[PDB]
RNA sequence: GUACUCUGGGGAUAACAGGCUGAUACCGCCCAAGAGUUCAUAUCGACGGCGGUGUUUGGCACCUCGAUGUCGGCUCAUCUCAUCCUGGGGCUGAAGCAGGUCCCAAGGGUAUGGCUGUUCGCCAUUUAAAGAGGUACGCGAGCUGGGUUUAGAACGUCGUGAGACAGUUCGGUCCCUAUCUACCGUGGGCGCUGGAAAUUUGAGAGGAUCUGCUCCUAGUACGAGAGGACCAGAGUGGACGAACCUCUGGUGUACCGGUUGUGACGCCAGUCGCAUCGCCGGGUAGCUAUGUUCGGAAGGGAUAACCGCUGAAAGCAUCUAAGCGGGAAGCCUACCUCAAGAUAAGAUUUCCCUAGGACUUUAUGUCCUCUAAAGAGCCGUUCGAGACUAGGACGUUGAUAGGUUGGAUGUGGAAGCAUAGUGAUAUGUGAAGCUGACCAAUACUAAUUGCUCGUGAGGCUUGACU
RNA sequence: UAAGUUCCGACCUGCACGAAUGGCAUAAUGAUGGCGGCGCUGUCUCCAGCAGAGGCUCAGUGAAAUCGAAAUCGCUGUGAA
RNA sequence: CAGGUCGAGUAGACCAAGGCGCUUGAGAGAACUCUGCUGAAGGAACUAGGCAAAAUGGUACCGUAACUUCGGGAGAAGGUA
RNA sequence: GAACCCACUGUCGUUGAAAAGCCAGGGGAUGACUUGUGGAUAGGGGUGAAAGGCUAAUCAAGCCUGGUGAUAGCUGGUUCU
RNA sequence: GUGAGGGGAGUGAAAUAGAUCCUGAAACCGCAUGCAUACAAGCAGUGGGAGCACCUUCGUGGUGUGACUGCGUACCUUUUG
């Protein structure tokens, strides 16, 4: 809330409500709205969440993963329309707000310990 | 044409429903009061002047305090005027006002405002001139204009030589802006792309020119 | 982000391992090439016995890189290589695998074998 | 670089045109009737009647 | 351009200037009025108000902050045992700063930085 | 012999640039044998003739030898048109697509690399195109110093030798704080027919001016076939420019954390100083591009080559002599910015000042007393404004700055205590503690009491209205 | 090498190599000359942000080379050109 | 002459005994210059030339080519803790 | 590889802090080594692992004083009506 | 400021003979009065010439200034120039 009041209702209008609790270090499943034509689907993208950007409607999430032998990441934008669902699937359990580390580590060097209850 | 006088409020997003997000910029208006109308006869042209926001009483100087009695208005933060046709200049008089509902969703509009101010600059920033090399041999030459210049002929300096001074801080005007909406509760425009000026700037809405 | 002398990876099984750009094609002082966008290369390393040798000079098109395209919601998509698929000199992909993630900036009527070969489209 | 011709003293009095000097903004403290320094504490150490030093 | 920037430089290092107006705090709560250069009072306030404002609760890690940014344990005795009672119902502005002429040596504008309720 | 060198002189006399000239150079025109299946002139054009320009090679020796001190590269340019691309046309040995040739047109645009000191040149790969030239072969008190042309050394060659070169090779100090003119920005003064606060008209000035590809018309017109349009519409790019920071990133030495060495705070614990911010990982505002958005759209007027309508001189013919049209990225407008020092100093709205004496130089007269307006400034709190200035906001009838309170963000589990461990550590209290610049409230602190400037109805003549 | 007036190997009409003004080689050595590669990078595409020191303003002290005299504009022409 | 903690050390970081803060200051936080730190994607495309900068860097063990005057090359290269 | 002795590269400095330096890198560092004190060699002479190098900030013939007011077919200047 | 310096007083024919003190020029630097000067382009003068101020024998006069206007590119040397 460092914008003006304005500002902050014009962008209040339009936040999600139903978004799930997840932390840098959880691995988690992402819905993708995918328009081609007329057509409509749904397509999974799936990794660990290694940055997470709280800035109210302008919140992103950065998520990284191993596709077909080469890295791949997306920085999704929390309230836009195009993400239809997040899933959490295995919290992790990590020391720092920022996982770039995990960038230059490969196989079982960029394991993630579960976050035990 | 006639416009609205505002002021920027900030930059925000609008999401559309099939999910592309839309840079926008909110802007504030205050309903424009209109304090003079100037015609043919009297002034040998066509315009509105209008006023908005507010001053206090003890800033508003007493030639002022009578020119904005006469019209009947409150004394407002400042005073500009629009040039208008006759068609536009019916339905207008002293003491009406004018709000956002002078515009639709969809119009296309220019913004004029005052640019930040970069204060003395030089020949890189200014006019995208180019560095010499930072090594091979270079002596406190990196940033410098270079040749400004001929020789005996013509033995001087052309006008309009680029050179470094002051940048920024003039009045631009941005064309071809899409107003993305029109909030008549909260008296607010929000258009599409980046206008000139900072934050809390006076601003001018028009109607596009081209076209 | 491709310019000049920049190296990148074969995303196919034409024969070429590495390649480098030579060249930006498509305008005057053009400076970068992205994902779509077609560029001349020099084959630096191939493995033996196949069409395309050491030292050819050919064709090619974009198909990951490391700064990134945009989408229209805001994302941003980023790959950890530069890589390229060859092209013929009529501009069509010679090649039969694909190997890794394309991206859906190759659905065009020129790339769309690109699309069919690939394994993953994101 | 330096001058072809020396400066006539018309000219180096124009340049210096401009060299004047201005007064400072001096006012009648009402709490103790010294002219001071507008702003400022007197020299005796009294601003708006606060004292400064007993 | 220094757009909406805040702080000072005063022709010093950071950590020389940390330094100096660590001293100048310990002074000021020390002797409750100081002498300094304009730039220096005005800077002083937003490094000297808030020790005091965390003065005013009276606890053992609020103390070792205290003694962690003045490194002066009669200053942080004066603080917790003094400063922070008197100081305890008062929204801000525990200081004021005036203007004191200009300085012989090399006419530096001066001012007077004191205690609000001083004695 | 002197390149190890020195003195007195010369622009009386050479090398650079300038000047005169134009043999040479480059460009243009006249005649026309012939070539072109016939057909000089679609395109070429022998033998000969006449000019233009002032980029070449030269001639002369007028300026400079009490110094005009540079081959190329870099940075930054400005002009010409004999036009490289884009625009408009005539002819064709122009079916179409293309091409050839000539005319008009200077608005904009007009490659990156390998080799070499190169200019040039050859080569690779692009582009709509990679134009030709002038500007001291533009630019070294703006940069460099690879080549050439000092002093060292060597080779080939010449000389008995000192030494030398239609040569080669390795190495080899680039000074100047800008007075005047010019230019880029930014102020002070006065003027503008009483003074003041605002809003303005536009005589004029500057900026901008580029272009690819795909689809469609339509596989239509054209053509035997192969191929394949004009005109007219959509979509999407390159380069360039501006503004902006919502998004993506960079930075972020006054924000958070991990960690090494050492010293200290009496000791443990907890901390701080120093070691590039010690090092390392993140990161708020601001600034910023590689990020975002937008622009060169459309239309009027006069024209260039060129094409005409009607029409005589000259019973015909003829775009022309009367008269009437069409016609280009070029000109004037149109778009953006500046603009009344436009001394021709413009216009509109509103506001302020309505006192007495003496005297003679009898007048917007000179001296006394009274009066001090509307406003402006000094000063202070300051700014997304700024070198100083100027400009914007506020000064108690107050949110201008700091602080305080709340929120937001970043970092990521404070200290103390308690549990489990022999211990390093782990867990709970608790997503805690701390959080520059952000948002919102709040007179706690500082914007005090003030002073200075600016006056007192604004000359005369004539005209029209009263 | 995509592209090599440089580099390496070979050829020999050696303008004008050649045997102690030594010839041809040679391990090691060289702040020696030429060419190529890996890593690396603000050298560069193309620059951005930040830190210190100047620059700028105020107070004090206080130079320099130069200088016939200056009321010291543009263009085209003229003219020790 | 020359102490302490680490250290091979009289190298180096921080300290002891013992000395100093270098005889103009105060503000501001523009262009440009000097000295530093970081930098998206690319990685010599820069340039006469990788000039400058970036980079490597310790101890123990393993392992180490052509060539050679048998000494070297060699800390070759490279790897583990 | 420090001290010590050198001077290969670059930025800065060039009316400098300095009439040859600073900073970052660089070479030698038990030897043909570096260095204190006191001596010897004197100008067509000395000395030189040789650059015409050095011989008191001076070297293809040191400095000082005399011949000497050298000579200059050269340049400059030459005073009231 | 028990400073420097000055104003009175006093001495002296004279102190503007007051101590780096006879006379006291010029370059150069101040203050005061009069006139001119902020729409106009250049060796700064010269030949004309309005107005203003002071004086005055009251003018067909004297002193200072100089709006506006015609003409006008320093001096020396050396040179065909
Ligand atoms: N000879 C004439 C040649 C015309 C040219 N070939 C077509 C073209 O692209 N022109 C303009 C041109 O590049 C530039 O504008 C102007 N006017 O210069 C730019 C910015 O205005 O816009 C383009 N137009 C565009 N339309 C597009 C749109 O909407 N989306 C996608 C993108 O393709 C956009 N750019
Ligand atoms: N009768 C009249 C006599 C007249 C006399 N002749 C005049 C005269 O001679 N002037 C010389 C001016 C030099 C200097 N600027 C003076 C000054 O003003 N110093 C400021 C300090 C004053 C302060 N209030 C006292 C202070 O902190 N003391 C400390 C202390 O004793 C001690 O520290 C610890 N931790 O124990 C010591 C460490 O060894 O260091 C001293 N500090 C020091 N700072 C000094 C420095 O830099 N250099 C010289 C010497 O003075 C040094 N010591
Ligand atoms: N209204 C205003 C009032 C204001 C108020 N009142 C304030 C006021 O008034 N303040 C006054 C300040 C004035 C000043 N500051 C004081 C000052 O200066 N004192 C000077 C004191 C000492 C002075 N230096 C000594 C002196 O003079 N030595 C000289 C010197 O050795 C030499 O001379 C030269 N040239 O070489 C020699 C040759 O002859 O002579 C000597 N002398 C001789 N004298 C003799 C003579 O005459 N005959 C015979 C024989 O014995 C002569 N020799």
């Amino acid at each position: 809330s460092g914008k003006h009041p304005l500002v902050q209702a014009i962008e209040n209008s339009q936040l999600k409500t139903d978004l799930p609790e997840f932390a840098p270090g959880d691995t988690v499943v992402v819905q993708v709205k995918v328009k081609e034509g007329d057509r409509e689907r749904l397509q999974a993208f799936e990794g660990v969440v290694i940055a997470k950007k709280n800035r109210g409607l302008n919140s992103a999430f950065t998520v990284r993963k191993i596709s077909s032998g080469v890295g791949v990441e997306r920085v999704f934008q929390t309230h836009s329309p195009v993400v239809a669902k997040i899933e959490v699937k295995r919290r992790g359990d990590v020391r720092r707000a920022k996982l770039y580390y995990l960038r230059d580590l490969s196989g079982k060097a960029a394991r993630i310990r579960e976050k035990l209850p | 044409a006639i416009g609205l006088v505002g002021r920027k409020c900030g930059m925000t997003r609008i999401f559309t429903d099939a999910g592309v997000s839309v840079p926008v910029t909110v802007i504030e208006v205050d309903p424009n009061r209109i304090t003079q109308i100037k015609t043919l006869e009297t002034d040998g042209y066509q315009a509105v002047q209008v006023t908005t926001g507010e001053r206090r009483e003890s800033r508003v100087t007493n030639a002022q305090k009578g020119h904005f009695a006469k019209a009947g208005v409150a004394a407002g933060r400042l005073v500009k005027e629009f040039r208008v046709t006759e068609a536009e200049l019916e339905g207008r008089e002293v003491g009406g006002t004018i709000g956002v509902d002078l515009f639709t969703v969809g119009q296309i509009v220019d913004v004029t405002g005052q640019s930040k101010g970069k204060g003395f600059q030089g020949g890189v920033k200014r006019w995208n001139f180019r560095t010499q090399d930072a090594t091979h041999g270079n002596s406190v030459s990196h940033r410098v204009l270079g040749s400004t210049g001929q020789n005996q002929t013509p033995g001087r300096v052309f006008k309009g030589k680029k050179m470094a001074g002051h940048l920024g801080d003039e009045r631009v005007t941005v064309q071809g802006l899409e107003i993305v909406s029109v909030d008549t509760e909260r008296s607010v425009l929000v258009v599409k792309g980046a206008i000139p000026g900072a934050t809390g700037g006076d601003v001018i809405v028009r109607p596009t020119i081209k076209a | 982000m491709i310019q000049t002398e920049t190296m990148l990876d074969v995303a196919d099984n034409s024969g070429a391992r590495r390649v480098q750009c030579i060249k930006v094609l498509g305008g005057s002082h053009r400076r970068y090439a992205s994902v779509g966008d077609i560029i001349k290369v020099t084959v630096k390393e191939a493995i033996p016995r196949a069409r395309v040798k050491k030292g050819d000079v050919m064709n090619a098109v974009v198909v990951r890189t490391k700064f990134g395209i945009r989408r229209p919601d805001g994302s941003v998509i980023r790959f950890d290589d530069n890589a390229a698929v060859i092209l013929n000199n009529n501009k069509a992909p010679i090649a039969t695998r694909i190997f890794g993630p394309v991206t859906r900036e190759l659905r065009t009527e020129q790339f769309m074998k690109i699309i069919s070969l690939a394994p993953e489209v994101l | 670089a330096v001058q072809q011709n020396r400066k006539s003293r018309s000219r180096r009095d124009m340049r210096r045109s401009h060299d004047a000097l201005t007064e400072n903004a001096l006012t009648v403290d009402q709490a103790t009737g010294e002219t001071h320094r507008r702003h400022h504490v007197t020299k005796d150490g009294f601003y708006r009647g606060r004292q400064l030093f007993a | 351009m220094r757009h909406r920037n805040s702080g000072v430089k005063l022709g010093r290092t950071s950590s020389h200037r940390k330094a100096m107006f660590e001293n100048l705090a310990n002074s000021l709560f020390e002797h409750e009025l100081i002498k300094t250069t304009l730039p220096k009072a005005k800077e002083l306030r937003r490094v000297a108000e808030p020790l005091i404002t965390l003065a005013k609760n009276d606890t053992v890690a609020n103390r070792r902050l205290a003694f962690a940014r003045t490194r002066n344990a009669a200053t942080v005795g004066k603080l917790f045992t003094v400063l922070g009672p008197r100081y305890k119902e008062r929204n801000g502005g525990y200081l004021r700063v005036l203007k004191a002429g200009f300085r012989a040596g090399d006419a530096a504008p001066m001012a007077y930085v004191e205690l609000v309720d001083r004695e």
